[PDB]
């Protein structure tokens, strides 16, 4: 929903609760990142990573 | 006289004069309100949208942005709006 990628599209006055969870999902769902692993005396085997 | 005293207090309760005297009222929101009031019904939900500026957008197209039954005799789709005539 094109509410959803942008909250700004949803009235505050109209419909405050469904405004705020939006809010609320694009400022703490989890960022994700990446560690190492394995060892440099072998091969990989990755593909896209 | 008693109800348009009323309906002034309730006008002016909310949006203080000071901060709105230049805004321009919707006319079709401003009826049907206006309608429900002296029909002892309640009418908040009109009063979020009294004002529209006429340099952007027309009376019709202010409300409906807004596509969903608002009460039972005002009915607002995504191009049209539907209400007894007064």
């Amino acid at each position: 929903p094109p509410g959803f990628l942008n909250p700004q599209l949803i009235n505050p006055q109209q419909a405050p609760l469904l405004r705020a969870f939006a809010e609320h999902i694009r400022a703490n769902w989890p960022q994700p990142s990446e560690f190492g692993y394995g060892s440099t005396l072998q091969g990989s085997a990755n593909l896209f990573i | 006289h008693d109800r348009a005293l009323a309906f002034v207090g309730v006008l002016t309760q909310r949006y203080p004069l000071t901060q709105n005297a230049q805004r321009y009222t919707n006319p079709l929101v401003l009826g049907a309100a206006f309608g429900d009031f002296l029909n002892a019904r309640s009418i908040d939900i009109f009063l979020d949208r009294l004002f529209y500026g006429p340099t952007q957008e027309s009376p019709i197209t202010s409300i409906t942005k807004f596509p969903y039954q608002w009460t039972i005799d005002f009915n607002v789709t995504a191009d049209s709006v539907r209400t007894p005539a007064g």
